[PDB]
């Protein structure tokens, strides 16, 4: 139930609130990404994109990225966000 | 409420009120409105046997608190054995008067009708009706029958 | 001589012991298991959203002609026609559901195209014939044509050299070859039956013709024979029976049909009735008047032995396959499958394997190599051992299959 | 006005009846059992009655039932209709058939695998009346049907069909042709341009389903 | 294209519950008192913080004229139709609930991508126009199946069966949080596992651990639950069953009392009979069958094992088998130790008195223990609890299983 301040913004704090990972979040944030939204300026929802993985300690989390790469080559366009 | 009926005008399909008292037919049999049976007190001679139906039925509806202070779950079994003619249906009949809640009589044998499947779930439709009458007592007459082996 | 409690005596119990944080701790619990729920009634954000397209490109059609196409527009219902009659309409037409009407054509029709039996919208005031519709096609066996191949390979079904050999003789070569059996005078069976043990490969071989068919393949669900209706799963025979005759040489897979009629008996008046309506329109669309021609039938079962004799005789059921277990040179086979796409030590061999497996299929088999690898994971290792496998047979094999043979085993050495 | 046709379900009763179909020009009009069964209330005695009012139609018009025990059932009673509308559907056959005086011109037949489904005091006075048995082959009827089958195909003439009715025994009809359908194709494999007798052997064999070792027993 | 449809559209959603399981002094101390007030204070800000979200709103354009006229241009008593075939001139055919067809119209603002013969829609009365189409269409008898609470403790609960807790683990939890380990050999985990044992042993309380501690959903199945009398509503309700699992998340179904569901399959005289057969022979379908299976995995649980059909115990069904026996006389300690936790324990007692003297017994049998034991408190008007409430709560509890077998033939 937000606007700017959510759809814009308030994934930062997955980005911010932990590194370890865990698929509560990890699972959550692509609810908000493979939904991209693309109304808005989408590199709003491509910076939550970029700091979802701002989690360390290396993962399974491939699946996830290597496979939006793969619908992020073609759509969600490589002119911004490649 | 989902699975709950309501009032639905014939005028434009408007819905006009929640309806209580849900779907069952099968309570006739249970819970019986008159409660004019027999008393605590002529029963006469069974007080050990008594006082244990106090602590597991009276206790936990009256005191539950005393079951969180001390720190165990609690009892809500009980089975009632003998030969015949040995006072087992007074005894229901006297917590049945004195209880202060709701009492659910199930004889032990019209669980089987007649077609397969729904001779079953009624006992499923049975005990989830007894969480609208929130506190409950639900008895069993005779089980030789189903439950055997 | 035992009794304990009296009124006075209840206030005893709840001020001894921790009077302090009893209740202090408890309604907060409380209280937020109260908050739990309002909140859930404060949010309300259900929003069951559908139906809706992108609202960026409706916007032409619903300005005035979707006003242009309520009262103008017609909510016409289609029907059949039984006949006609010379020199005039006399159109008689029925609905199945309703009752029948005798009505007039209108003035948008041709008075030619009002053929019999065809689907034609009516109106709903004076029932007057407006527009022939195109024939109605069955909707359920449009959703069990496959359309889709399933990847197994005839080299994924070892230890069967000789069970794929004769299902190669009637599925596949007279749908290439359809010479040799005119040019010596043979007619190849039109039914297999494939009975068996479970888990041996019953559906592998269905799954792995699938992949080389070059033709119309069509599974069929078993139990959409059953319906709740009287003579409805009788209807859904007739329906499969007729668009395999249409096309040249459909495939049709029934499985498990134990389950749609095993036997026909009347004892105590009544029982499976409606399931023996479904079976025996099987057989009469199976053999019978009006011979099928090229429409070829797989069956496999577990159990064959409750099936009945209408459908055991030859002439609809043809050959009898059967699977059994692989002897040493199948199952040495069959670890080579299974067991081939593993990071395995290089030097293992797998005979030794094959001899602690005496009465084993390949479900087992294949059970015994997942198992390996994954004491593999309770150690920590990327490669699998000899021992990672004798541990395996024993954990798969021995944990169920014997316990008194194998501690008191001295009687045998 | 009434035949019947009974035995066990290999022996040709199907096969009896689409000859009779073949040489006579007389109407003929199948029918199968589980047709009459419909899903909507009273379907079913309309399409008994007005194939009968049809067959009426054509003078010299015979109607062939095959399955009837598919709805010839011993009738029982009930509460959810389920079979209370078979009955009306066996009632107009049965109102029917006693409906037209015996004057042979549009003889009724029936066929079935099993008796004891039948109703039988339902019938038996000038109803489906003809009892037409049909047995297994003794031995020359096996080994008839046997050549009969092996007309089309290239046989070496060193094959006695008395001696297959030797080793084949308690077969049916269709069974015999399955030997001579599976014989064809043992040859197919070697390649072989003729049968032989060793070549009828395998596909009995092959018929249930056998397979033979070295069972080292027998020296 | 390569990647059609994009899967359905479809998130998932997983459990509400368990929103801080860190109570951990477990005890009358003022951190528990001051951890649950910590929970009080996020939980009236997230009460006040979108009580504000509903206030603070002066944007009103409710439809911006679009929706407004949209949801007057339907009728107010929508109903549900079922589509039979597509004519995509604009007006198709649908079905009504008694069959009548009706030549209809599309009224736009419905893209013609996501309806199929099967799919229900949205109809009219004055002219049963196409407004919208109904989605999801779960009949409400697989809902009641959707578990939405964890219901009790984690895997620190149960007293000790440490064997095969790590067996369940390799199956359900650790292939769903780490599957790296598995693309290096290329095995794919078991699907199936059985529980089986004595009665009274832990079965029950196995599966609502996992279902405590999870991520993906949870699916309950309580034995003849998928049984009715329409011959056909019975295989039916197992299509649905794991249709809804298969939609949704990569999770598990957990069907319990599966004895009541297989017997050997034996054709025999009744008629009722069989349509319980015919249920429990396409279960074996849609479980390891044809096509696929997707990530769903398969947890079933009986006491006794040998009455069932072999069909279901082949692997590729299932392929772990777990017993569960009697306790012994190590671990048996712990479920002593875990059952009398928030109890005041008086320090005259041995826990092994009771253990090492008798030693047969089930861990269903040391709750009633430590039930009855303090009921025999309160019956003599005390707090602590002894030794001698132990005494006359073991001879009370053990007292519903027969003498004994054979006399002194074996010695
Ligand atoms: N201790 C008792 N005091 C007074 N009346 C008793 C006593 N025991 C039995 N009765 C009499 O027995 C009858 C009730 O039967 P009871 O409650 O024993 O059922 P039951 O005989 O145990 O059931 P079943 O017939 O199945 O064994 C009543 O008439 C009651 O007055
Ligand atoms: N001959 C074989 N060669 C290789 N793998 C096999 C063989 N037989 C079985 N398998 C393996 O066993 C698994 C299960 O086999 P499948 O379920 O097809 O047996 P089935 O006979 O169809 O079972 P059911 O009789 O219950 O339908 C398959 O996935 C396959 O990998
Ligand atoms: N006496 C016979 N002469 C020639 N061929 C026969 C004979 N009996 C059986 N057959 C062959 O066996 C097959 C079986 O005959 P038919 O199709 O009539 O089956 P049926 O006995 O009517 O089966 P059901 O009684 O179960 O309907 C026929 O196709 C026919 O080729
Ligand atoms: N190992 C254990 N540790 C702790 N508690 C246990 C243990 N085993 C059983 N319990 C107790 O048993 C109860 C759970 O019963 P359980 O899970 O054994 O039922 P079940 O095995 O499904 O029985 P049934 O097979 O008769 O339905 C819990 O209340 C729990 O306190
Ligand atoms: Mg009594
Ligand atoms: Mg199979
Ligand atoms: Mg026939
Ligand atoms: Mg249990």
């Amino acid at each position: 139930m937000g606007e700017e301040i959510g759809a814009e913004m308030a994934l930062r704090t997955f980005g911010h609130l932990l590194r370890y990972g865990e698929p509560t979040l990890r699972r959550a944030v692509p609810l908000a990404l493979a939904l991209i939204s693309v109304s808005n300026p989408r590199l709003n929802i491509l910076d939550t994109l970029s700091k979802f993985s701002h989690d360390a300690d290396p993962e399974v989390s491939y699946n996830s990225i290597f496979a939006m790469g793969m619908v992020g080559s073609g759509t969600n366009n490589a002119r911004l966000a490649a | 409420t989902p699975n709950c009926r309501v009032a639905l005008r014939n005028d434009s399909y408007t819905l006009h009120k929640i309806l209580p008292n849900k779907v069952d037919p099968l309570v006739s049999l249970m819970m019986v409105e008159k409660v004019p049976d027999s008393t605590y007190e002529m029963i006469g001679g069974l007080d050990k046997q008594i006082k244990e139906i106090k602590e597991v039925i009276e206790l936990p509806v009256k005191h539950p608190e005393l079951f969180e202070a001390l720190g165990i779950a609690q009892p809500k079994g009980v089975l009632l054995y003998g030969p015949p003619g040995t006072g087992k249906t007074l005894l229901a009949r006297a917590v049945a008067h004195h209880t202060d809640c709701t009492f659910i009589r199930v004889s032990g044998s019209e669980l089987v009708q007649k077609f397969i499947g729904e001779g079953a779930r009624m006992v499923r439709e049975l005990f989830v009706m007894a969480r609208e009458h929130a506190p409950s007592i639900i008895f069993m007459d005779e089980i030789d029958s189903i439950g055997s082996s | 001589p035992i009794r304990a409690l009296d009124e006075g005596d209840i206030a005893l119990l709840k001020t001894y012991g921790q009077s302090t944080y009893s209740r202090q701790i408890k309604q907060v619990e409380d209280d937020i298991q109260q908050l739990l729920k309002k909140i859930n009634e404060l949010t309300g954000i259900k929003e069951s959203d559908t139906g809706l397209a992108p609202p960026a490109l409706w916007d032409l059609a619903a300005d005035k002609q979707t006003l242009q196409s309520e009262q103008p527009l017609q909510v016409a219902r289609c029907t059949k026609i039984i006949n006609a009659d010379s020199e005039d309409p006399k159109y008689i037409i029925n609905v199945k559901q309703f009752a029948k009407f005798v009505v007039d054509l209108s003035d948008q029709v041709a008075p030619t195209d009002i053929e019999e039996g065809m689907r034609v919208g009516v109106d709903r005031n004076k029932y007057q014939i407006h527009i022939p519709l195109p024939p109605k096609i069955d909707p359920t066996v449009t959703m069990m044509q496959v359309e889709e191949k399933p990847d197994v390979t005839y080299s994924d079904v070892g230890g069967c050299k000789e069970q794929i050999e004769k299902l190669r003789e009637v599925v596949e070569t007279p749908l290439l070859h359809p010479e040799r059996f005119v040019n010596l005078g043979i007619e190849p069976p039109k039914g297999v039956l494939l009975f068996g043990p479970p888990g041996t490969g019953k559906t592998l071989c269905a799954r792995a013709v699938a992949n080389r068919t070059d033709a119309c393949f069509i599974r069929v669900i078993g139990s959409e024979l059953v319906q709740k209706y009287v003579g409805e799963g009788a209807r859904m025979v007739r329906e499969l029976f007729e668009m395999a005759r249409t096309k040249k040489a459909c495939l049709i897979f029934f499985d498990e049909i134990d389950a749609i009629g095993g036997a026909r008996f009347d004892d105590g008046a009544g029982g499976d009735n409606e399931v023996q309506r479904t079976m025996l329109e099987l057989i009469n669309q199976l053999d019978g008047f009006d011979p099928r021609g090229n429409i070829k039938v797989l069956m496999a079962t577990n159990r064959p032995d409750t099936l009945d004799p209408a459908l055991m005789r030859p002439g609809r059921l043809d050959r009898k396959i059967e699977f059994s277990l692989p002897d040493l040179e199948g199952r040495t086979h069959i670890f080579k499958i299974h067991a081939r796409s593993m990071s395995v030590e290089r030097d293992i061999r797998f005979e030794l394997l094959a001899r602690l497996c005496p009465n084993s299929t390949g479900a087992e088999i294949r059970s015994v190599c997942t198992e390996a690898g994954m004491f593999a994971i309770r150690a920590r290792r990327k490669i699998a051992t000899e021992k990672d496998f004798l541990e395996a047979v024993n954990k798969v094999i021995k944990s169920y299959a014997k316990f008194s043979a194998t501690p008191r085993y001295m009687t045998y050495n | 006005k009434g035949v019947l046709m009974y035995g066990p379900p290999g022996t040709g009763k199907t096969l009896l009846a689409r000859a009779c179909a073949a040489q006579t020009k007389a109407t003929f009009l199948k029918l199968a059992g589980p047709q009459l069964v419909q899903m909507f209330i009273g379907d079913g005695a309309k399409l008994v009655r007005d194939a009968f009012a049809l067959a009426k139609e054509k003078a010299p018009s015979i109607i062939f039932i095959d399955e009837l025990d598919a709805i010839g059932t011993k009738r029982f009673d009930s509460e959810k209709a389920g079979d209370r509308e078979v009955q009306r559907t066996m009632l107009e056959l049965l109102n029917q058939l006693d409906g037209f005086q015996p004057n042979t011109q549009v003889k009724v037949i029936a066929a079935t695998n099993r008796v004891d489904i039948l109703d039988p005091a339902l019938l038996r006075s000038g109803r489906l009346d003809r009892k037409i048995e049909f047995p297994m082959p003794n031995e020359e009827a096996r080994a008839r049907i046997m050549q009969i089958h092996s007309r089309k195909m290239n046989v070496s003439p060193d094959v006695n069909y008395e001696e297959l009715a030797r080793c084949t025994d308690d077969f049916n009809g269709a069974q015999c042709k399955a030997v001579c359908v599976e014989a064809g194709m043992i040859a197919l494999r070697r390649g072989a341009t003729e049968l032989t007798h060793e070549d009828y052997m395998e596909g009995i064999l092959e018929v249930q389903a056998k397979k033979k070792a070295n069972l080292q027993y027998y020296a | 294209p390569t990647r059609v449809g994009k899967k359905k559209k479809k998130t998932k959603g997983p459990d509400a519950a368990s929103k801080l399981p860190l109570v951990t002094p477990h005890t009358q101390c003022r951190l528990k008192l001051l951890k649950l007030e910590r929970i009080k204070d996020y939980l009236l800000m997230e009460e006040e913080f979108i009580r504000n979200q509903e206030q603070m709103k002066p944007l009103e354009e409710k439809q911006e004229e679009e929706r407004s006229k949209v949801d007057d241009l339907r009728g107010t008593p929508m109903s549900v139709g079922t589509l039979e075939e597509i004519i995509d001139d604009n007006h198709a055919i649908v079905s009504t609930s008694v069959g009548s067809e009706h030549y209809v119209s599309i009224l736009s603002f419905v893209d013609k991508d996501l309806l199929e013969p099967g799919c229900s829609v949205l109809l009219n009365h004055k002219v049963h126009a196409v407004i919208g189409v109904l989605m999801d269409d779960t009949d409400p008898l697989v809902t009641v199946m959707k578990v939405e609470k964890a219901p009790q403790e984690t895997y620190a609960d149960i007293g000790g069966l440490d064997n095969q807790i790590q067996e369940i683990k390799e199956s359900v939890e650790l292939p769903l949080t780490h599957p790296e380990y598995y693309e290096e050999m290329g095995i794919k985990p078991p699907k199936g596992v059985i529980l089986y044992g004595p009665p009274g042993t832990g079965k029950t309380l196995l599966a609502k651990a996992v279902a405590n501690q999870t991520s993906a959903t949870f699916l309950r199945v309580v034995g003849s639950e998928l049984i009715q009398k329409y011959l056909g509503d019975g295989p039916k309700l197992v299509r649905e069953l794991f249709r809804v699992a298969e939609e949704h998340a990569p999770s598990i179904v957990f069907i319990d009392e599966i004895d009541a569901i297989g017997t050997k399959r034996y054709d025999s005289n009744s008629g009722g009979e069989r349509e319980i057969q015919r249920t429990m022979l396409e279960l074996l379908n849609q479980l390891d069958g044809f096509d696929s299976r997707g990530d769903v995995k398969v947890i079933m649980a009986t006491n006794r094992i040998e009455t069932l059909d072999p069909a279901l115990i082949r692997p590729g069904r299932i392929d772990r088998k777990i017993e569960f026996p009697l306790p012994d006389e190590k671990t048996k300690k712990r479920i002593f130790q875990i059952h009398t936790s928030r109890m005041t324990l008086a320090d005259d007692v041995t826990l092994d008195d009771l253990i090492m003297a008798k030693d047969d017994l089930s861990g269903a049998d040391i709750k009633a223990i430590c039930t009855e034991a303090g009921l025999m408190a309160l019956r003599e008007r005390r707090m602590k609890v002894t030794n001698e409430d132990f005494k006359k709560s073991k001879e009370n509890v053990l007292y519903k299983k027969q003498e004994g077998t054979p006399e002194g033939l074996y010695l």
